[PDB]
RNA sequence: GGGAGACUGGAAUUCCUGGUGUAGCGGUGGAAUGCGCAGAUAUCAGGAGGAACACCGGUGGCGAAGGCGGGUCUCUGGGCAGUAACUGACGCUGAGGAGCGAAAGCGUGGGGAGCGAACAGGAUUAGAUACCCUGGUAGUCCACGCCGUAAACGGUGGGUACUAGGUGUGGGUUUCCUUCCUUGGGAUCCGUGCCGUAGCUAACGCAUUAAGUACCCCGCCUGGGGAGUACGGCCGCAAGGCUAAAACUCAAAGGAAUUGACGGGGGCCCGCACAAGCGGCGGAGCAUGUGGAUUAAUUCGAUGCAACGCGAAGAACCUUACCUGGGUUUGACAUGCACAGGACGCCGGCAGAGAUGUCGGUUCCCUUGUGGCCUGUGUGCAGGUGGUGCAUGGCUGUCGUCAGCUCGUGUCGUGAGAUGUUGGGUUAAGUCCCGCAACGAGCGCAACCCUUGUCUCAUGUUGCCAGCACGUUAUGGUGGGGACUCGUGAGAGACUGCCGGGGUCAACUCGGAGGAAGGUGGGGAUGACGUCAAGUCAUCAUGCCCCUUAUGUCCAGGGCUUCACACAUGCUACAAUGGCCGGUACAAAGGGCUGCGAUGCCGUGAGGUGGAGCGAAUCCUUUCAAAGCCGGUCUCAGUUCGGAUCGGGGUCUGCAACUCGACCCCGUGAAGUCGGAGUCGCUAGUAAUCGCAGAUCAGCAACGCUGCGGUGAAUACGUUCCCG
RNA sequence: CGGCCAACUACGUGCCAGCAGCCGCGGUAAUACGUAGGGUCCGAGCGUUGUCCGGAAUUACUGGGCGUAAAGAGCUCGUA
């Protein structure tokens, strides 16, 4: 990236969703290149949160992600040859991308016996505020805040 | 190492095979007493230059094509030097074997005879920049030879430490396949130890 | 800290001399060390002057350092590869003692690579010597409403832009409120209410613009640093706009 | 702002006093000593005291030099210009000598706000008698005196005359533009800078203010240290200053400039270099290599990148070069000079661990001169994985597939050398364009080669089968057919070719159409001058040295596999994105004759018997796979995870599996809960993960190496930091 | 008898023995050590040491310099 911005991949639409965050999800919690078992996961889990709460897989989906969006980051920056830590604005590609990471990441360290339980009950906890990707996203917006006075570099 | 040896790198565009053979069991006993008729052939003659060296079998029979500067040398009056080449190709288990010895055209283009008569000279007494600039200039002399390098590295003039000298005319882009270069390895034998010297003419190119 | 020697042919006792003489450097590295080798070699020929070849390599904290000597003897050698790796770790240091002076220090004298660079306002300098007032607009003052005021902005790609209001009659300003939105500045603060009635999302400032005279509103523009100065002129006793130009001269708008 | 004396002005710092007023202030890269809560810092008012004089204020003025600016007054020195009234050579220099002489320092008496040697703590550091922080004594200040040193420098002694100019700036006289305001301009005298001739210099440079051309006087130098030191002497309250050697030692010490290299110097750029990510190593068991230790030997080489699953693409014997022991010597093997010969050679027996020794049967064809075989006798000689990759050739690594490295002629410089190769722009590129004391060229870059992605023509077997017939389940299997693949020949197709816009209308660049592919399409082969005395006398060759009844050569056994440890590369795991069981679908590439080897049969299984068909688009490697998909079970546990270790029983190869092979069956069931400091790989069909094949190979230590395909991600804001 | 400075090869030795006026030669293949051939310069002489002059323009009267190589006193006044 030394010459410039380098392109980004345009990944499909899913087929029994019609949407990209799912897709983007599939991939986030792809292993070894196994997509199908990926895709069944996520589609358990979606089925799973469609039958705990009644609701369209998607729009809750969409609140979790929302609830758990960072719009604000913390970064190590060198001005005048000395290290701070700086709040800096995320994009909303790199929110989105966190966002997920953050949840299938804490969806992968609960323990409700298989990884389609663990996924949906992250997703559920997160889409009402309660899930450990909240909290992360809490703790990085108190640390975007604390470090606030660095802000002007 | 840096440079490959030119003959190979254009072996399947430009330049040909040495041998000339088909062969699927009898692959290794044909390359056995291939290697030991160039053997014989190189050790036999050396007053005279031998260019090159081909092998063609057929079955039973096999045709040894040897090129030399001069024939005469190394061919009988009544045959003796025939007699004694067909006793000793032979003896090396080729049944029926049959010599085509022949002449080159220009002498002093072909790489190989280049790098003997330097050696030759370098070897006795003659200070090896005379021996570089005299081969030069005499190659420069032919129609189709367009460029030439001449390099020499060892315990040049006798000295204790190991030297590396080259000289160049005309163009040589040893990185252009098209391009035919005309390459010639020798071992010129001093009371001090080996002295090996390499040249590279370039006369033209082809498509 | 513990050190291993990987000798060759006929040394004896320089595995000990070196591990002894190499091992007291671990105080010198201001980082923990770890895994320190050492190599001794010996030249076959006996026409080499310093045959004895000594080698060494120390991974002090992820860093490799590594320093090769030639000598008469072991114990030479040895000597002289603890001379070459102190020098080298005396080098390395890279802590705060070893690169305080090569901080950037200061505020102008001196430069560096790593320097703050010069903060340039986008304006040219055109320092307070000679700055003068050399462009006067007085565009409109026709009344307009606030989306016909935000229309006559966006196609003058101006950031502030100085009218009349129709609802007020006085004289306001608009420009970016930035991420909130649009900001409107009146002569005399009045509600929305009274405001003629807008689309636009807008907020307005709740302080007058007071009144001061044309020196103290270039030294409050200059001390407040702000891209303008909306105020009622002392002398003339109406609206004003002073903004730094493109040329370093400040641009006072006027009725 | 030349000097001395006296008087005096304001801002600001510090302190004190009195209001308002609270919980911090101060300080740093970050903090802590420190101050404050008994009222700090902050803000206002008043008072005391000391020092220095912001703006004017500069490469500008004065002074012999040191040096000299708040204001006013008094005393006083010098300089410049004009008139040329006056004296009439009264001039210049100056050994010694006298005087002035920055700062620091000394003496007596005052003063003491700020700063501040010394000295305390605080902090950084391995150590801080330092750099940074908080305090702080002499001193800095005044008066009278001492000292007499400075990078007291323009590193340039004083006086004079001459030698092209151009342009700033300070002071003073005058002519003409003439408003006469105006640096108008000119002329001239005296200063103070910059650029530049001639000239000088080793060069840098000086150049009317000479380091040029000459004259007068003075001071100083005779290689570097020892040494401006010792002794003696003079001065000084003291510190110390001035004058000033020798012994001894070195073969140099130096000045300028050139090419590199380097920088915790700058500028412009690149690279999985960093940043954003994904997977790891470092923790565990095992495989392999190395170090060390051990041993009779643990053969040798390889030590950052660029040694350490390397030489070794196959160590039980052989390999093998090491050890023990047993034999052998023109030798295990070549070729030449000789004497004797018809046997050499084989085949069986015996002894021996074997080498070997011995016994028993077989005996040459030429052609008379002898040749082929060997015997011994020999004699030249062989033979060395014995040493020196610092004597070498050849081969290879690396910087680095980076863009650079040079030459001819010309030009500049006394010369090393310089230009071309720099400058602006552009590129992946010393790629190209425009300029240019340079004009060109060569090796490098690119292209020409292979593969891959599209299409056309040719093409039908062992390859396809779409349309037709026969099929028997067993299927292109069979007759038949070029239609679609495929196989392999030829060709086309990407060339900024076209359009729009930036661009010096130039290189080049952005976007768009077309196309399978758009801007060196993807990947390879190709590695400039050279560097590191890089690696290899153990692929081979080789100069020199060494052994030669041995360091050569034959054999058996052993070793290279030893293990209290250390390092490195990998594999398997720690599990539910999983283990086990059943069913089921898709590849590519490659190999095969004393080899691949099928059907069938026998074993639970390695495997055994057997041999169909194949030198192979045909037969065999199964028709080929595993991950994958479906179903059942396990239910978060040191477990139905993990497989180490160990006991027993077998198969195969090989003359022989003890040291020291692989695999199969039963039992056994360790560490291991995702791994510290630190560190590695990767930008797309990539990382990750799954299987297949080949070389070496009787068998294998293969989890290694070289290829093939299956499924196939995340991220890149941007060059501040790290490496090159 | 390496170059100054006329005149080279072989053997012995190997950082030893040693040579040397200076630069510098001895690290199994030395025209520099020792010995042999060969050669050159001199010759009843040939070399070494000691002393003086020259080369030394290196005390520069003939015939040197002081910006940076050693060298302009820290600056003036002034006696001979």
């Amino acid at each position: 990236p030394r010459k410039g911005p380098a392109p980004k991949r345009p990944l499909v639409n899913d087929p029994v969703y019609g949407s990209q965050l799912v897709t983007q999800l599939v991939n986030k919690v792809l292993l070894e290149g196994k997509k199908s078992l990926a895709e069944r996961i996520v589609y358990g889990a979606l089925e799973q949160a469609r039958e705990k709460t009644g609701t369209d897989p998607v729009v809750t989906l969409k609140r979790a992600l929302d609830n758990v969006k960072p719009a604000l980051e913390v970064r190590s920056r060198r001005v005048g040859g000395a290290t701070y830590q700086v709040p800096v604005e995320v994009r909303p590609d790199r929110s989105t991308t966190l966002a997920l990471r953050w949840l299938v990441n804490f969806s992968r360290q609960r323990r409700e016996k298989t990884m389609v339980e663990r996924l949906a009950n992250e997703i559920l906890d997160a889409s009402n505020g309660l899930g450990a990707s909240v909290k992360r996203r809490e703790d990085t917006h108190k640390m975007a805040e604390a470090n606030r006075a660095f802000a002007h570099y | 190492g840096q440079k490959i040896n030119p003959h190979g790198f254009r072996l399947g565009i430009t330049t040909e095979w040495k041998s000339r053979w088909y062969a699927d069991k009898q692959y290794k006993d044909y390359v056995k007493e291939d290697v030991a008729i160039r053997k014989l052939l190189a050790t036999g003659l050396e007053r005279a230059g031998i260019a090159d060296v081909e092998i063609e079998r057929t079955r039973d029979r096999v045709r040894v094509d040897i090129h030399t500067a001069r024939p005469g040398i190394v061919i009988g009056r009544r045959g003796t030097e025939a007699d004694r080449i067909r006793a000793d190709l032979e003896k090396l288990t080729g049944k029926q074997v049959q010599l085509n010895i022949l002449e080159v055209k220009n002498p002093e283009s072909q790489a190989q005879l280049v790098a003997q008569g330097v050696a030759e000279q370098l070897s006795n007494r003659v200070a090896f920049r005379r021996a570089m600039r005299k081969a030069i200039q005499s190659a420069m002399r032919q129609p189709n030879v367009k460029g030439i390098r001449v390099q020499c590295s060892g315990r040049l003039g006798g000295a204790e430490m190991s030297r590396s000298e080259f000289y160049r005319e005309g163009r040589v882009p040893l990185h252009t396949l098209r391009a035919d270069i005309d390459y010639g390895l020798y071992e010129a034998k001093t009371t001090f130890g080996r002295i090996g010297v390499k040249v590279w003419i370039y006369k033209g190119d082809i498509v | 800290m513990d050190v291993d020697v990987s000798t060759d042919g006929e040394l004896p006792g320089a595995a000990e001399y070196a591990r002894e003489k190499i091992g007291r450097l671990s105080r010198r590295a201001h980082r923990p060390v770890l895994h320190a080798r050492v190599r001794l070699t010996r030249h076959g020929d006996p026409a080499v002057e310093r045959p004895v070849i000594a080698q060494a390599n120390l991974d002090v904290n992820g860093r490799q350092v590594r320093a090769q000597v030639e000598g008469v003897n072991a114990r030479e050698a040895v000597d002289r590869l603890e001379a070459r790796l102190r020098s080298r770790l005396e080098r390395i240091a890279e802590h705060w003692e070893a690169r305080r002076g090569g901080v950037p220090a200061e505020a102008g004298r001196e430069w560096r690579h790593e320097s703050e660079p010069a903060r340039r306002p986008g304006y040219f300098p055109r320092p307070p010597e000679e700055r003068r007032i050399i462009r006067r607009k007085s565009f409109s003052m026709v009344p307009c409403t606030v989306d016909e005021a935000a229309l006559e902005m966006e196609m003058l790609d101006y950031d502030f832009h100085l009218f009349t209001e129709k609802g007020t009659g006085f004289a306001a300003v608009l420009y970016k409120g930035g991420p909130t939105g649009y900001r409107l500045v009146l002569v005399i603060p009045v509600p929305a209410d009274e405001l003629s009635p807008f689309e636009k999302p807008i907020t307005i400032s709740t302080h007058p613009a007071p009144c001061l005279t044309q020196r103290d509103a270039v030294e409050r523009l200059g001390l407040l640093g702000l891209p303008f100065l909306f105020y009622i002129d002392a002398a003339e006793g109406r609206a004003s706009v002073i903004y730094r130009r493109y040329d370093g001269h400040y641009g006072l708008i006027t009725p």
